[PDB]
This record gives C-alpha cells, sequence and structure tokens, in this order.
RNA sequence: AUGGAGAGUUUGAUCCUGGCUCAGGAUGAACGCUGGCGGCGUGCCUAAUACAUGCAAGUCGAGCGAACGGACGAGAAGCUUGCUUCUCUGAUGUUAGCGGCGGACGGGUGAGUAACACGUGGAUAACCUACCUAUAAGACUGGGAUAACUUCGGGAAACCGGAGCUAAUACCGGAUAAUAUUUUGAACCGCAUGGUUCAAAAGUGAAAGACGGUCUUGCUGUCACUUAUAGAUGGAUCCGCGCUGCAUUAGCUAGUUGGUAAGGUAACGGCUUACCAAGGCAACGAUGCAUAGCCGACCUGAGAGGGUGAUCGGCCACACUGGAACUGAGACACGGUCCAGACUCCUACGGGAGGCAGCAGUAGGGAAUCUUCCGCAAUGGGCGAAAGCCUGACGGAGCAACGCCGCGUGAGUGAUGAAGGUCUUCGGAUCGUAAAACUCUGUUAUUAGGGAAGAACAUAUGUGUAAGUAACUGUGCACAUCUUGACGGUACCUAAUCAGAAAGCCACGGCUAACUACGUGCCAGCAGCCGCGGUAAUACGUAGGUGGCAAGCGUUAUCCGGAAUUAUUGGGCGUAAAGCGCGCGUAGGCGGUUUUUUAAGUCUGAUGUGAAAGCCCACGGCUCAACCGUGGAGGGUCAUUGGAAACUGGA
C-alpha cells in the first residue's frame, strides 16, 4: 500500500574495515540497539532506527574477499569505515576506503576498540590524514584511553556522555567537564575550519567570529559528507557498548538517503548511447540490479537486489534487460536482525531478496517487463593467482566442471578456464586464502577432491646457429616407388618474427607443384618439437636447391625430405628452449621498491626501470611466468598487502643451461 | 494431525475398551454353555440362555454380525 | 463402390532379384530462427526422487454441562443523576470440552500386478449394505460413571499424572416385540446341495430426546430414535470366452489334488487345522525368466492389419518401506492408530517430531512441462431444522505459438515502367503496379462512454391448496416479492484518430515447385539417397530473383504408410536367400463313393446387452470455424432362444 519509510529516511550503508577491525560486532551491536523497543547472515539486513530505515551490508575484510567490498559498495549509498583505535588506518582499510572513492560512496569514520591497550584516537585520526590524505575531522572526543576511557564529548552539541557500563545502558548526558572544555573547544574549532574548507558560506561565517548554530553546522556536515569532500570521525567501542547510539545517530545525521545520493546512469537496451537517468522515485519505471546471488537451504535460490528507480511487488514477471529474459518474482524477502519477512512491494532505494529468479546473476539489471533499460554493473580485479586444479578420481571431472560453473555464478573473482597447449584447467583467485576457501568448499560441498598445482609453462623452441642442410628420401625398393629431395637453408629468425618460408629455386630443379607440400612439411616437422617435443619458432628456412623424379616426385615425399631436412638442421644447428617472459609492472610504495626489485632479481626476471605515479611507484620488470608462481603472496608479504602488480605475456627467452637441461631430462622421461 | 482425526483417536480407544469387555463377556458366558451342554448339568438351560443373551446383545452392538450370532445360537442350542 | 499413385540407387548397357533412401499422416514433444491478436483445448512423459512454507475436512448450541460475555432494565447519590458498585434480572451472542455424523467420498499416482486385474457374457438356492424411500409396530421403567471444571505435583517442549465435583440424543440393567434361532406338523415348488408359505410351541434384547403449537401437561407438528419386511444404492464371490515375449526356460506341485470332521467368514471354498488317499498341472506351453496397470478409446492404413493406452470416463492397485489390527454400515484407512525399518528434524540432552504419487512451490534429474493467484457467485460433496460453515473438488484468472480454429499486418487507381539493387549480348531485362502520388477503410490498435448472460435458487415474507388434527403451529405442493457474481467494468456495443505500431522461416542438381552473378578451388564446406567441391559450382558462402508455407517455418526424436520387405487378404525355395544326405515311423494336419441319422462348425429370425464421452451422418448455438449441444448410425470372436441340413465334424 504505502511504504512504510520514506525515500528521505532510507539509509544504504555498508560496514567496511581491516581485518579484526569490528565490523561484525559493529552490526551486531547496531542491529540489537535498532531491534530493542543477533545472528548475522544474508547479503543485507534491514532494520529501523529513529524512524529511519537502515539497510546494513557488513563487508570482509581480507584482500582475498575484495568481491564483497566491490558489490557491496556498487549498491550501497553510505559506509561506516571502522579503525582500530591502537592501529588507525591499515592496509586493508586502505583498500576499501579506494574502493569506496571509486564508487563515489560518502563515508564516516568510526574508531572502535577505545577501550584496548594502545589506543591513540588523535594517532588514528592523523592516520587517516596522513595515510589516506583525507579531509577526515573528528566530531566526538573521548573522555579515557583504554580502560580509562569513560565518555564521549559530541562537539557539534557540546554535550558530555558518561558510560556508566558495559551494557550500554544509562548513560549520563552531562556538560563537558571544565578541565577538558578547552580542547573541546579547540576540537570544535577544528571541525568547523574542516568543514568552512568545502563551505564557502560557513567560511564567511567562521570567519565573522559569530557563533555557529547547532542546526547550521550539521546541515553544513551533511551537505560536505553527502558530497564526498569531508569525513566525520567518530570512537567508541562496541565490545563494551560505547558510541555505538551516536554513531548510528551520526549516520541518520550525515549519510545520505537514496535523493541524496548522485543519480544512477544506465543504457537502453537497443540505444546504447542513449542514457537513462534512473532517480528514486516510486511512480518511475522500475529498475533494479541484482547484486547478490546464494541459495538458502530453506526458501532456493534468493537474488538480493537494490531498487534504484520505481516500484515493484511479489507475484508478476519482470524483465533481466542484461539477459534480456523474463523473470517470475514469486516471492520478496527482507532479513532481519532475528527473522525473515516475506513483503508484497519494494520500492526505489530498497534491498530485497527475490525467490524463484532463474538465470539471474550478479550484476544484471532487472527492469520493468515494457522497459528495456540497463543499469551499469560492476567491475572487479583480474585474477592475482592462478593454480591447475584437476579432480583426484577422473570420475568426478563433470561434477567438477558444473561445480566451477555454479561458483563462478556465486563469485564473479573467481575464474576457471582450460588452456588448449596444457590441456589443463586452470582456477584464478584473488589471493592463497580465496582459492583454498574454494577448493575446499568444491571438495565438501560439491563432493569433487580437487588436487591444486602450479600451471604448467609451455616452452618453445629455436635455433641457435644458420646452417644449410639436405634432405633426401628414397623408396624405390618395394611396390611404390618415391623420391623426394630438398636442399634448405636454415637460419635463426629475428625473435618473435615467426617462421618465414623462402622459396630461392632456380630453374625448377624443384617442380613448383611441391613447394607448398615442403612448406606444409616443414610446418609439421616444426610444430613437433626437435629438441624437447614443444613448437620450433622463429626460424627462416629458405629452400634454395633441391632435386625430383618425374614419376616418383609426391607431396608425401617432399613432405619426408622436408622432415629429415629439419631434422638434421636440428643436429647441427644447435637448437634451444625459449621460455615465455612477462612483462611485470609493480604498483607499490617506494619505500619497498628495494626489496621489490631484488625480488625480480631473485625471481630470474630484470627491472626494466622504475617511475613515480601519484603517491606511490610503479617498477617495470621482465619475469619468466614459471618465476612468477606465487608472486602475489611474495609482493603483498614485502610491502603489507599495499602492493599490486599485472603481467602480460610480452616475449620468449632462451632458458638458461641448467633449467634447459632439466627441461629436457623431465620430457624425456 | 488433523483436529478431528485426534478426536477420533480418542473416540476409538473408548469404544474399544467398551467393546473388548463385553465381547470377552459374551464368549465366555458362550464356552460356558458349551462346556454344560457337552457335560450334562442341571444349569445347562439357564447357561445357555444366558449364552444367546448376551450373543444377540452383543450382534446388535455390532460387535459380532448377525449372521455370526445366528451360527452360535444355531449350533448351541442344537447341542442343546 | 466414396476406396488403393510412386521415385532414386548395383551395369558399358539390360531384365530380374534385393536391400537402403525419399515424397504422406501423426505428437503431452524438444531445439534453432522468428513472432501481432482472439477462441477452444493441452502443459513433469524423467526421480513411486527428497521436500522449506501456506492451504487441501469439517460441521452440529434446535444432543450436553461449563466458561466468557453482557443488552432490556433494577437499587444508593459519589450532589458527577451519569456514572456507580453487587444485592439482582440477566436477553442477543461466543467459545475449549463431552456426544453425533463426516474423516472409506472428493483429489493424487501407475510403483506393484501376466491375475477372473481388466473386457465381454453369465451365475449366487453361498453373500453383505450407513445415509435415502415405503409399509407396519414401538419408543415403558431405573441406574452408575466421566470429560470439561477446581486443586496438588512433574515437564524445554510434546504434555503428563493424583485428588474432588457435574451433564447429556454418552454408557448400562430390567419390562413387551419378532419372518431372526431350536423343535414338530402340514402345503407347494426347483438348477444336486435345496427353495417359498402356513400352523404350534421353548429360549429372546429395542429405543431418546431437542426445538415449537395448543395449553386442558392432556393432545400435538418437525427433526431425531428402535424393530421387521420390501425398494433403491453400493459392495462381495464364482464361472465361459478374450486379453504378451522367450524352449539358448521341460518338467512343476506336497495344503499340493480329492474326500471326511471341525473351526472360521457376509458368504461358498484347503480359507485353516486333524485324518485317509495319491492325486493335480503341463508341448492345447505347465514351471521359470523378462516386461506390463486393463478398457472405452487414440495414431496410422483403401482394407486386412500395425502402433499406442496423455488429457476425459469406467475398473483395478498403491499412500516413505513392511506387518497388524482398532473404530466403523463401510478401511485393514493418502493429510488415523500400533510395531519394525530407512531417512530426516527439534531439544534445556531429560527427551520429542515427521511422511506433497492433494493444490501451489522448493531442490534435484532432464532436451522439456506453469501461479507459493481469486471465489465458493455456478455445479457437486460433508455437517446443520435453517441462515450458514467447510470444500486447492470445482468455477475462474495468470504463464507457455504446445496444438487446432478464426482475423490481421491494409484496399482502389496508379507507366510516367521514377530512383536504387541484380544481370546483361551494354540495346535492354528484372525486382514491378512493386514504388511515388491521389482516393478509401479501421478488422486491429489508442482514447472516451454504455455494458450482458452465466442467477437457479436456498432462506425470509405473503397467500392458495393436500394428508392428518378436536383445532393450530408446522409438513408437501403452487403462485408472488426483497436479496445473492470470483471472473469483472471482463466479453460485447457505441463515438473519434491514425496506414500509421504488426513477417518471418525454409528451399531452388534429380526425386521435388523454384536459376543466375560473384568468392572459393577436393580447401573452406554441403549431404535424406544418388552424390557435390581441384578456376564455367543452378549442389559449398554471399547477393538478386524465384518456390513453398506463413505467425509460423525448419531440425531432431518416435509411430503407421509407402514396404506384396513375414505376403489370411498378398511372396517364395533348378541357377537370385530358401527342399533336412536318406529311410522307418509317433503326435498332429488332411483324407475315396453311396444311404440313414445328429446339429458341434456352417446359415437364418427374435430378445437383452456392447455406459457416457469419442469416430462417422444430420440438425441446432456461439458473427464463422474450431468448439459446444442434441438425435441418428456404428462397434461382439457376446449371450438366450426358434428354425435348415448341402458341406466339414459325430453315429
Ligand atoms: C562479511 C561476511 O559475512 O564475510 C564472510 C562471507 C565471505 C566473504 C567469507 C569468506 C569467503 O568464504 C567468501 C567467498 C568469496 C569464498 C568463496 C566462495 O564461496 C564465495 C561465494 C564466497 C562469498 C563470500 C564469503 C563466503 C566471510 C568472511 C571471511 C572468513 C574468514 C577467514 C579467515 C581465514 C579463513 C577464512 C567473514 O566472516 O568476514
Ligand atoms: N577490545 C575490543 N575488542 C573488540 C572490540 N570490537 C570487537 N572486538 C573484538 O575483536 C575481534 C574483532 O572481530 P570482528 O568483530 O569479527 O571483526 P571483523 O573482522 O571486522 O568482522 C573480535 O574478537 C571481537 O570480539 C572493541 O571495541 N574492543
Ligand atoms: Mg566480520
Ligand atoms: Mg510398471
Ligand atoms: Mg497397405
Ligand atoms: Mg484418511
Ligand atoms: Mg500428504
Ligand atoms: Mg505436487
Ligand atoms: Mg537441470
Ligand atoms: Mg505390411
Ligand atoms: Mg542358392
Ligand atoms: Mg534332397
Ligand atoms: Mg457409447
Amino acid at each position: 500500500m504505502a511504504r512504510e519509510f520514506s525515500l528521505e529516511k532510507t539509509r544504504n550503508i555498508g560496514i567496511m574495515a581491516h581485518i579484526d577491525a569490528g565490523k561484525t560486532t559493529t552490526t551486531e551491536r547496531i542491529l540489537y540497539y535498532t531491534g530493542r523497543i543477533i545472528t548475522i547472515t544474508s547479503a543485507a539486513t534491514t532494520a529501523a532506527w529513529e524512524g529511519h530505515r537502515v539497510n546494513i551490508i557488513d563487508t570482509p575484510g581480507h584482500v582475498d574477499f575484495t568481491v564483497e567490498v566491490e558489490r557491496s559498495l556498487r549498491v550501497l549509498d553510505g559506509a561506516v569505515t571502522v579503525l582500530d583505535a591502537q592501529s588507525g588506518v591499515e592496509p586493508q582499510t586502505e583498500t576499501v576506503w579506494r574502493q569506496a572513492t571509486t564508487y563515489g560512496v560518502p563515508r564516516i569514520v568510526f574508531v572502535n576498540k577505545m577501550d584496548k591497550l594502545g589506543a591513540n584516537f588523535e594517532y588514528s585520526v592523523s592516520t587517516l590524514h596522513d595515510r589516506l590524505q583525507a579531509n577526515a575531522a573528528p566530531i566526538q572526543l573521548p573522555i579515557g584511553a583504554e580502560d580509562e576511557f569513560e565518555a564521549i564529548i559530541d562537539l557539534v552539541e557540546m554535550k558530555c556522555f558518561k558510560y556508566t557500563n558495559d551494557l550500554g545502558t544509562e548513560i549520563e548526558e552531562i556538560e563537558i567537564p571544565e578541565d577538558h572544555l578547552d580542547r573541546a573547544e579547540e576540537a570544535r574549532a577544528s571541525l568547523i575550519e574542516a568543514v568552512a574548507e568545502t563551505s564557502d558560506e560557513l567560511m564567511e561565517k567562521y570567519l565573522g567570529d559569530e557563533e555557529i548554530s547547532v542546526s547550521e553546522l550539521k546541515e553544513a556536515i551533511r551537505q560536505a559528507t553527502t558530497n564526498v569532500e569531508f569525513y566525520p570521525v567518530l570512537c567508541g567501542t562496541a565490545f563494551k557498548n560505547k558510541g555505538v547510539q551516536l554513531m548510528l545517530d551520526a549516520v541518520i545525521d550525515y549519510l545520505p538517503s537514496p535523493l541524496d545520493v548522485k543519480p544512477i546512469i544506465g543504457h537502453r537496451a537497443s540505444n546504447p548511447e542513449e542514457e537513462v537517468i534512473a532517480k528514486a522515485d516510486d511512480s518511475a519505471e522500475f529498475a533494479a540490479l541484482a547484486f547478490k546471488v546464494m541459495t538458502d537451504p530453506y526458501v532456493g535460490k534468493l537474488t538480493f537486489f537494490r531498487v534504484y528507480s520505481g516500484t515493484m511487488t511479489s507475484g508478476s514477471y519482470v524483465k533481466n534487460s542484461t539477459k534480456g529474459k523474463r523473470e517470475r518474482v514469486g516471492r520478496l524477502l527482507q532479513m532481519h536482525a532475528n527473522s525473515r519477512q516475506e513483503i508484497d512491494t519494494v520500492y526505489s532505494g530498497d534491498i530485497a531478496a527475490a525467490v524463484g529468479l532463474k538465470d539471474t546473476g550478479t550484476g544484471d539489471t532487472l527492469c520493468g517487463e515494457k522497459n528495456d533499460i540497463i543499469l551499469e554493473s560492476m567491475e572487479f580485479p583480474e585474477p592475482v593467482i592462478h593454480l591447475s586444479v584437476e579432480p583426484k578420481s577422473k570420475a568426478d571431472q563433470d561434477k567438477m566442471t558444473q561445480a566451477l560453473v555454479k561458483l563462478q555464478e556465486e563469485d564473479p573473482t573467481f575464474h576457471a578456464h582450460t588452456d588448449e597447449e596444457t590441456g589443463q584447467v586452470i582456477i584464478g583467485g584473488m589471493g592463497e586464502l580465496h582459492l583454498d576457501i574454494l577448493v575446499d568448499r568444491m571438495k565438501k560441498e560439491f563432493n569433487v577432491e580437487c588436487n591444486v598445482g602450479a600451471p604448467m609453462v609451455s616452452y618453445r623452441e629455436t635455433f641457435k646457429s644458420s646452417a644449410q642442410v639436405q634432405g633426401k628420401f628414397s623408396r624405390q625398393s618395394g611396390g611404390r616407388g618415391q623420391y623426394g629431395d630438398v636442399h634448405i637453408e636454415f637460419t635463426p629468425n629475428e625473435t618473435g618474427a615467426g617462421f618465414e618460408f623462402e622459396n630461392a629455386i632456380v630453374g625448377g630443379v624443384v617442380p613448383r607443384e611441391y613447394i607448398p607440400s615442403v612448406e606444409a612439411g616443414l610446418k609439421d616437422a616444426m610444430e613437433n618439437g626437435v629438441l624437447a617435443g614443444y613448437p620450433l619458432i622463429d626460424v627462416k628456412a629458405k629452400l634454395y636447391d633441391g632435386s625430383y623424379h618425374d614419376v616418383d616426385s609426391s607431396e608425401m615425399a617432399f613432405k619426408i625430405a622436408a622432415s629429415l631436412a629439419l631434422k638434421e638442421a636440428a643436429k647441427k644447428c644447435d637448437p634451444v628452449i625459449l621460455e615465455p617472459m612477462m612483462k611485470v609492472t609493480i604498483e607499490m610504495p617506494e619505500e619497498y621498491m628495494g626489496d621489490i626489485m631484488g625480488d625480480v632479481t631473485s625471481r630470474r626476471g630484470r627491472v626494466d626501470g622504475m617511475e613515480p605515479r601519484g603517491n606511490a611507484q610503479v617498477v617495470n620488470a621482465y619475469v619468466p611466468l614459471s618465476e612468477m608462481f606465487g608472486y602475489a603472496t611474495s609482493l603483498r608479504s614485502n610491502t603489507q598487502g599495499r602492493g599490486t602488480y599485472t603481467m602480460y605475456f610480452d616475449h620468449y627467452a632462451e632458458v638458461p643451461k641448467s633449467i634447459a637441461e632439466d627441461i629436457i631430462k623431465k620430457n624425456k622421461g | 494431525n488433523i483436529k478431528s482425526a485426534i478426536k477420533r483417536v480418542k473416540t476409538t480407544e473408548k469404544a474399544e475398551a467398551r467393546n473388548i469387555s463385553q465381547k470377552s463377556a459374551m464368549r465366555t458366558a458362550v464356552k460356558n454353555a458349551k462346556t454344560a451342554v457337552s457335560n450334562n448339568a442341571d444349569n445347562k438351560n439357564e447357561l445357555v440362555s444366558l449364552a444367546v443373551k448376551l450373543v444377540d446383545k452383543a450382534a446388535q452392538s455390532n460387535l459380532i454380525h448377525s449372521n455370526k450370532a445366528d451360527r452360535i445360537k444355531s449350533q448351541l442350542m442344537t447341542a442343546n
């Protein structure tokens, strides 16, 4: 009938932070407080705070699970960034901060764990300023640290809250203590200056020395936050129930609504160039983005989607504009702190779960049947680690393929593909932990035990020395008589130039009919390895002389002659084995540049160069693909998780003597 | 389980108790009458009459069928 | 008479034989491309796989006690006569519980079943039947409990016990009543056993009240109750005949076959037990193995036949698996009970719970099959005196070109053969009256108005009439009136605006309707068969044109046809596949001429039946048609009965 909460009272927020910062504890406390006049599950939970609807998505911290952070920030409006008080900003805090910046999501910072030993609110704020270069300012002050932490001074209203217990109840609202009054006034001045740096009207009002009203200051903070120019910093301890109510109040006061957020732009299916703006309007056409897909053992497949514009009722038909198919919405569910509720309708700015959608994966657009809009999808990182996977029992390969398909639908960042050259199935993921979890899930949930290893590297062969060679084949002894003869000069071609066949035949000594057959025989014999079984590349074969018989000459005979010529050329030209070399670009803070270059040179690679980029450094190198195994883990260990890299096939290079000998021995036996 | 089904369970148990009591009584009377007829006793006719009374009351209660009661009476009164 | 088509391919060529292949029809179809609408149908064929969640069986207060509730309207004035308690009356009402009836129907499924399961025709003098109808006779007199409820105790829950009290149309004794049981006599009759009627006696139990009218507690209406005999309905058993593959399955059977006695059952019966005997089945296919629900019907075929057993109707069987009984008229019971088993779930760890092959839906399997929708308004069912409650039966709506049927995507004029594509002999030909342009229409579509039928009723209110009454109320019937629609403001109708939103698929070597240009060059590729492709490709890909169809068109799968290619209709065995190497001989098949007789086959007439729906013919109603409805015709190797004697069979 009528939406229980208006667009002006909706808050779609995500809790994000470094590992063990307290995201789950904070979410649990928030749910408990919203539910009182708690198991955390499902993509999003719906609650109510002070007449406002709050959708909460709790995100993972590990860099291995950046997919969840991406897919949540895509559909969310605001974010709460949690910081450990003792350490402030950490590497995954930085990563989630950059993701939120890329998605233009307003953020409020919350310094959790104030009661922990070593907690330093000022140091955490300084880390916000330095590590992130963020216009963040406190809107509160902590009275006490560690066990002494006992009150929070709200600076906007210059009011102290004293917490008398860890239960989160019986908070005393009092005036700021006199000894802390000067510090509170200084902090309020700093906050006002920070906001005024973005607001010109507030800047003039502050320069005029006139007192700032509470409502005016709250409005200015809201404007700056929703513009993503300011970051309010709060403090508390979710474990001991201090500051959670203040954090919720800040969520209401400063984080935006689906109206305050910037609009969404999509492309018409039939007019990709055409742009459609989908504002938060119930009366507009229905468009929503499916951001999560799971299987609930009780209700079946659940599709969690965020609705941007329009409304949609359960028990109807919608269009999957991305797939261009029709989906039956049979049931709509919303997950609360303790139970799931069936809801008959979903409006703009609501996160819900549909039951009965078939062939609707994450990132799909669900639009009204008549409409054909397509909203912007999500971009996820490319794989950073690759492993060759294979079932321990070959009888489960079909089960393995089906499990891989289902897992790829569940997880965008997990990829599986077959390599033609090596015939191996390779799984790519965001990290060792990611791949280990996926392997265990395949083993147990899908009952396909698999073993994983380093992917095989497809080597090549080449000729290092030039030589003129002859291939003759005479088979007149029995029955049909065959004759073939060729004289070919094999030359090391310029690396990367590929095979080049030249026909320097004079006088028709080799009939022009058989020359293509000679070239084809050379191509086949080069496809077959001459030193270790790998294809031969980068060779110039010049057919410069030969002989033929008016009857015995045949295409097969000349192919035999070409094969013999290649065999003798392999005997005489000292072939070598080539290995793929990857152009590798490594981005990291300069303080780890020496470690990165040392690791590159230890991987048998060479450092091509270095160059600043933004606030970090980029190192360009060439490393063997074989030596690039497990590089992401080493890079993260060297850079405290701050280093990233990309690698692309660049060229082939000669394998060292010992490595080539080992390869030859392995292939022979 | 249906409400009426639970109720029917209760009523079935009650009816079974009553029916088994009555059937046991009538069977005992029938056996006594048969023994008295087999070995002549001064109580023979009275026992046979009691057996017939209980047999007919059982047939009317539907514990046994009318034809079953008829067979019992026929054999009992042919022996007697 | 209503009905029957062939073609390619073995060769240098030929005729024959012979297989392979194609043109037709069909589908619960799937897939590929494409896709406008309406009507009527159809839609998990796979996993009788497992199932979250909601709903699918209740009803009766006019059977019963109790509890809650509190009108209408009592009393004191708090001086508030509008608000107040208990000392009342307490009506209209509601309910957990006892009791009655219904949960055995309705709905699902096809696992099992090769069997009197099913079909057809018969039989029961071997049977049973609540509710319903008719007739006749009754309903007399007493009693003891218990649920609920209160209290005490134990539990997470499921819920448990102990004590005390109270009802009934709950339960029980006694009284009278029999066509039922025993005995005796008599009469008549039949298909062995036996059946029907009459007369004597002995044993012998039934029941209940509720709501009203008249009020004389006497009479009495409706409903309900009991006994007996009939009707109706439903069920049970037996039997002839029919109904499937294999002998690379030949022996099977020991309660087995018969008799006697008893027990048991609604009922007959080795149904079961005790005894005696050694019988019973089987090449006319026993036994074993495999597969299968059967039928009406459905597809195909000229027919004979062949294939199938969705939707709809009948019969059967099953309800997680196996066994059992209870209650009951009826079950050995889908949403009952007990036990065992597998599996699953909850738990406070003490202990508890469950069965979608009901309707939706989930997971899974799959090439593949739908909404966790609306309403009891119609029809039907259960309960109720009735209003009414319940009803995922059912009536509707939603989805799917899945099928069939209907209508669109425009119509008239239009040479001036316009541009442009393709080909060209460079003249022209063709797309083409196609286009452009003028004129016209609005089926459709958009907008705005009007708007059905399906609805009969039941009940209630008025009278009239009929049995009974001493007379009413009531009961049956008849005529009137108020009211009852999920679909749905849907179908349909009217008015205005626009050709504007609405054509795709396959094929073009022969079979087989439709040919040319470029690209390729035994490659890429096509292909149902024969085959095509190596520079002149009507066979590969594209383009123009053409052909067939058209909201569908192609492909794949399966069935019948063509196939006389298992040949009864309707073929063969010298050389094409095919005469056992040859005797002797059993069963079986077949059998010379005449006469008399029988009526098993054979022929002919009558009667009953072969449900309904379906097919075919006719008619009627949706604007047509599909579809729907109503009559007719058809379908048996069917049965009973009466006739003929030529042939086959018997004497
Ligand atoms: C916020 C939240 O609930 O995070 C959860 C949800 C989470 C992000 C999970 C980690 C991981 O299993 C994730 C992946 C990517 C795993 C692969 C696929 O199965 C996909 C579909 C899957 C999607 C999400 C998922 C299930 C979480 C998590 C981290 C667990 C911590 C660990 C420490 C070492 C061992 C692991 C957490 O508790 O923070
Ligand atoms: N001392 C302290 N410990 C905390 C606080 N908040 C959370 N923790 C604990 O620190 C850990 C954080 O883990 P969790 O809350 O799951 O964080 P996440 O990794 O961000 O989801 C847990 O062991 C918490 O109990 C806090 O405010 N103070
Ligand atoms: Mg967490
Ligand atoms: Mg079967
Ligand atoms: Mg024929
Ligand atoms: Mg039942
Ligand atoms: Mg069930
Ligand atoms: Mg079902
Ligand atoms: Mg599947
Ligand atoms: Mg034939
Ligand atoms: Mg021969
Ligand atoms: Mg011979
Ligand atoms: Mg018929």
